[PDB]
């Protein structure tokens, strides 16, 4: 996904999916249609939900990504706190 | 089946957890987080999201709430200055969306304590009467000796 | 921050991957690695070419520029030496540079952006430091 803004209806979908390289996937074609500058947070309980506490780098890696770039904006799955869904389990 | 189990902290929620999934008394920490287990009751999987009751992780259960069928909501029915908080956060959970056919039942737990409040003065005091709008239980559980359970896996299979 | 971004561009016309460290070129990002680096980064065949007042570093892959940008700088040494060893990681994520695979590998690629330049001062990588956060 080079660029492609009306997609994030598909990405909900494939953000959970059972299937980790699907998440990963995913939240991979968040970051690319953020970067160039497109449609973003509709996305956000999915994308936050599955990744949380874990220690397998790969998607903390990718959420981790999503989180320097566009983390204020973002906020149907964050909202605002002090240990927002950031950071939180990423303690 | 996906469950959504919650309450505030020390409720007993992964001591339940883990009675159900290992028939074990567990010696837990506090949740940073959430686990997350499957337990087979009678041909039904259920898929078990125990998320954390501190307040840190209970400003996180909102990204957990879609796709649910069913919660669970563990009550420490010892703790009387926080019962008022428990009902607190649970009518606006009530409230969200996302939740809004999921089964509910509430567990009245630590049932074994002797001045436990009873299910009925929970339900009064969590205002469960209240709710019109999708299936409630209120079921008196120890999750210790494994008490009342298995009721309440029954009681959500038949939603 | 020294380094506004570190980007693999296309010369489609487009940024295909970028990152802005801290939020500040998102959209920006995009057209100036769209109209600068389809003209070689308006080079003649040389690392450090500067155009509309940005410097801009690059190493041409293909129909495909990896192109590092500043408009600030700390020493000579330094820009080369990051975009270098970025290098170094993108082939082990795309396989050469290649709008598609690139594209297909934002994460991998983005990732080690942030690793590489932290808040704009050039930290360093390698494949095997890579490893540990896409594990």
């Amino acid at each position: 996904m080079d660029s492609e803004p009306p997609s994030e209806i598909s990405l909900k979908n494939d953000l959970e999916k059972g299937d980790v390289k699907s998440k990963t996937e995913a939240l991979k074609k968040v970051i690319i249609m953020i970067l160039n500058g497109e449609k973003l947070p509709g996305l956000l309980m999915t994308i936050i939900r599955f990744v949380l506490p874990l220690q397998d780098h790969t998607i903390k890696k990718l959420l981790l990504v999503f989180w320097e770039i566009v983390p204020k904006t973002t906020p149907d799955g964050r909202l605002l706190h002090e240990m927002i869904l950031v950071c939180d389990a990423y303690r | 089946m996906r469950i959504l189990m919650v309450g505030l902290d020390g409720a007993g929620k992964t001591t339940v957890l883990y009675k159900l999934k290992l028939g074990e008394v567990i010696t837990t920490i506090p949740t940073i987080g959430f686990n997350v287990e499957t337990v087979q009751y009678k041909n039904i999987s259920f898929t078990v999201w125990d998320v954390g009751g501190q307040d840190r992780i209970r400003s996180l259960w909102r990204h957990y709430y879609r796709n649910t069928e069913g919660v669970i909501f563990v009550v420490d029915s010892n703790d009387r200055s926080r019962i008022g908080e428990a009902r607190e956060v649970m009518q606006r959970m009530l409230n969200e969306d996302e939740l809004r056919n999921a089964a509910w039942l509430v567990f009245a737990n630590k049932q074994d304590l002797p001045e436990a409040m009873s299910a009925a003065e929970i339900t009064e005091k969590l205002g469960l009467h209240s709710i019109r709008n999708r299936p409630w239980f209120i079921q008196a559980t120890c999750a210790t000796s494994g008490e009342g359970l298995y009721e309440g896996l029954e009681w959500l299979s038949n939603s | 921050m020294v380094l506004l971004a570190a980007a693999v561009c296309t010369k489609a016309g487009k940024a295909i991957v970028s990152r802005q460290f801290v939020e500040m070129t998102r959209t920006r990002i995009e057209g100036l690695l769209a109209a600068f680096p389809k003209l070689m980064n308006t080079g003649k065949q040389h690392t450090f070419v500067e155009t509309e007042s940005v410097r801009y570093v690059y190493q041409p892959m293909e129909k495909l520029y990896m192109v590092l940008i500043t408009t600030k700088n700390s020493n000579i040494l330094e820009d080369l030496e990051t975009l270098r060893l970025f290098s170094r990681v993108i082939p082990e994520y795309c396989r050469a540079l290649e709008e598609n695979e690139i594209s297909e590998h934002c994460f991998d690629l983005i990732f080690a952006f942030d690793e590489i330049v932290a808040l704009g001062y050039r930290e360093n990588v390698n494949l095997a430091q890579i490893r540990t956060f896409t594990e």
